[PDB]
């Protein structure tokens, strides 16, 4: 359904989080303490009923989700039924 | 002996209080109270099986 | 100012002890394995049940020695 | 009335993240040891009479005149899952699978089965924490091997910590400074300490003295304390605590070494609070939850459910021998009524004779399993056995399908395989 | 092995200085960042010469002498 057939030469890597930073040699800060004490505003999960008018959480986990199933390849062929 | 202790008045022992087959446990040693308190204080676990 | 050979290192001859004590290990042990990120030794698993005697305590502390502890 | 709010509390301290507890402690989670019965109680035997005490009286025992059979309510087991639990759990099981090795947790679960030389003996496959480590400051003492000879000895101190939990301090004297730092890394796994975060901080305050260093944890909204000590207390995970020191950093003395040294020494001298309470002997308001089972089946044991069957005592003492182990040619006939045909084909418990019943379909299929046994030069032969005979033809030991042949390196006769084999089928 | 009292002090050092405690004194002990906390306790004598803990003094709101802390 709704078909093109479409090339792609880069996609992106795996998200799996886990890609290597970009090493770099010396820091452009050289203050360590700036990530032990930053502090921020609270982030505050729920207001009231955390009610909002488009899905701004359900969406956003669903969009993740399914990106994430396209790159793990639906996740399937790992095991599913291998019990 | 069953009617001779109720008519009779006549005291059982130790002996005899065991060998009716009354109480299982005897004991001879002294202050077995306490021999008791710190024995079960040195117990730990409070499960059934413990 | 002469001062015993071996002086330097000489042990805490009263707080020597406290550190080996099965209570001590009991006490700190009992911790580490309940953080749930250490795998108690062989040790703990039995021990644990049967925890030491209450009242041996060493004669460094109870300052008494008729005392059979 | 507590115009604290719980939902603002705790410091920031940008990444460094400490861990919570939803509800109990990881250790105390598990209870294997004591729902499965693998401890040493349930296998020294003394006492499992207790649990039969109420056959004092035989009469008594099958009257039912009190419920109270139990050794602890009303049954022997009433809630063996929930009510023992009211106790503090000071010693718990901890991580007690043997699925896999302790190294393979450990290596699995941490970065120290990478650097082996660093735990010392004891902890080795233990740990499954990811420590890390914090340099606190090295220096430089002249060590003299002689009047002549000085070395320069780099002196460490250094945190290993991880504020899931579990954080020492080592420090060490050595004369190079990777070999001081590696000296004081182990010695920090030496004098590891690990924390009840159950309280996720101190609930009383701990004033301890390091060596020198008059400490003082107390409670806090929020982890209230030294850049370096509150990086301490972070790698414990001290959600709420404080500590101070010396009352003010004027007070000597004050060293990187010695502010470790007394933070570390009043985290030990805490006690917990469960252990604060069992202590006392008394029940931490905490656990409490655990009888409510108990209580609830207190209240739900009344009337039908306390009543006890009369006379039925539940223990149906030995009394004769049964024996309905038949003879083999007999079972091999017994089930071909109620089941397949010659049930018992290959059951060695079963058939005392293990061969029985099979076709030697099946038993040809127990010799491919089997191998070839050398062959002494008594059995060695100049005449080929149908085993090479049938190696020429290529064919198969399996394909003589129709031929009673069963056992082709056996060195008799077509008649003396089926005659040593009519028994059975 | 260790004991249960951890630690005992007296409220005062001295005798010729003796400490009422207001009832909002003895309710912020039991109130420790917001977690109740009936664990340190303490003791102190009110003016009914009745001698209790801080905890049933401040469930009748009444503050007494100090006398002890301890836990």
């Amino acid at each position: 359904m709704k078909y093109a057939d479409l090339e792609l030469t880069t996609r992106g890597e795996f998200p799996h989080g886990m890609k290597e930073p970009g090493f770099v040699k010396k820091l452009d800060q050289n203050i360590p303490w700036y990530f032990s004490t930053y502090r921020s505003m609270y982030h505050w999960p729920i207001t009231g009923d955390n009610w909002s008018d488009l899905n701004e959480a359900e969406k956003h986990h669903d969009l993740h989700m399914f990106y994430t199933l396209a790159w793990w390849k639906l996740g399937e062929g790992i095991f599913d039924a291998n019990d | 002996l069953a009617e001779f202790i109720m008519l009779t008045g006549t005291s059982l022992f130790a002996g005899d209080a065991l060998r009716l087959g009354w109480t299982d446990l005897f004991t001879t040693l002294p202050d077995m109270s306490y021999h008791i308190k710190d024995w079960f204080d040195t117990t730990e676990h409070m499960h059934n099986d413990a | 100012y002469k001062m015993p050979k071996n002086m330097g290192v000489a042990p805490r001859f009263d707080v020597w002890n406290e550190s080996y004590e099965p209570w001590q290990h009991m006490k700190r042990m009992g911790r580490l394995v309940g953080t749930g990120f250490y795998i108690p030794p062989e040790w703990y698993n039995h021990f644990r049940m049967f925890p030491p005697i209450n009242h041996n305590f060493q004669q460094e502390k109870t300052l008494n020695p008729r005392n059979e502890s | 009335k507590n115009l604290n709010s719980w939902y603002a509390k705790g410091t920031m301290r940008g990444g460094v993240p400490r861990i919570y507890y939803a509800w109990m402690r990881p250790g105390s989670f598990t209870r294997r040891r004591f729902e499965k019965m693998r401890n040493p109680f349930v296998d020294l035997e003394t006492g499992t009479s207790l649990y039969f005490r109420d056959t004092r009286d035989s009469a008594e025992a099958v009257a039912h005149a009190a419920d109270s059979k139990g050794l602890k309510g009303m049954d022997n087991a009433i809630d063996l899952y929930n009510e023992y639990r009211i106790v503090p759990d000071l010693y718990p099981e901890g991580f007690q699978w043997k699925h896999k090795l302790n190294t393979e947790y450990n290596q699995w679960r941490s970065n120290t089965w990478l650097t082996p030389d660093l735990i010392p003996q004891e902890h080795r496959g233990r740990f499954l924490c990811n420590f890390q480590l914090n340099i606190v400051a090295y220096d430089m003492r002249v060590v003299k091997f002689s009047p002549k000879d000085h070395r320069q000895w780099i002196y460490c101190v250094l945190y290993v910590g991880s504020g899931k939990g579990i954080a020492g301090w080592g420090r060490a004297v050595a004369p190079s400074t990777q070999e001081a730092k590696k000296e004081a890394i182990r010695e920090a796994f030496s004098n590891i300490i690990a924390v009840d975060l159950e309280q996720e901080g101190p609930m009383y305050p701990v004033r301890v003295n390091a060596d020198g260093v008059r400490v003082l944890l107390y409670p806090a909204k929020r982890i209230v304390a030294n850049f370096r000590v509150a990086d301490i207390l972070c790698a414990f995970g001290f959600q709420h605590a404080g500590c101070r020191i010396n009352l003010k950093a004027t007070n000597n003395p004050k060293s990187p070494t010695h502010t470790v040294e007394g933070v570390f020494e009043a985290v030990k001298a805490l006690r917990s609070v469960s252990e604060i309470a069992a202590s006392r002997g008394k029940v931490p308001h905490s656990l409490i939850y655990n009888i409510y089972p108990y209580l609830e089946e207190i209240r739900r044991r009344k009337g039908m459910m306390a009543m006890h069957p009369p006379g039925k005592d539940g223990l149906l003492m030995p009394d004769r021998v049964v024996d309905n182990r038949l003879p083999d040619h007999l079972k091999k006939g017994y089930y071909d009524d109620v089941y397949w045909k010659d049930f018992f084909a290959g059951s060695r418990e079963h058939l005392n004779e293990p061969k029985m019943g099979l076709r030697g379909d099946e038993m040809r299929q127990r010799l491919e399993s089997a191998q070839s046994r050398p062959i002494s030069s008594s059995t060695g032969s100049g005449r080929r056995t149908l085993e090479d005979v049938l190696k020429r033809l290529g064919k198969t030991t399996k394909d003589l399908g129709s031929i009673p042949i069963v056992n082709p390196r056996l060195d008799i006769k077509l008649p003396t395989h089926i005659k040593r084999n009519y028994s059975l089928h | 092995g260790d004991s249960t009292i951890n630690v005992i002090e007296p409220c005062a050092y001295d005798g010729k200085t003796e400490f009422e405690w207001s009832p909002k004194m003895m309710r912020r002990l039991m109130n420790t960042h917001g977690i109740h906390n009936r664990l340190v306790v303490y003791i102190c004598r009110t003016a009914d010469n009745r001698v209790i803990d801080h905890i049933q003094a401040v469930k009748e709101n009444v503050g007494g002498r100090g006398l002890i802390m301890v836990h």
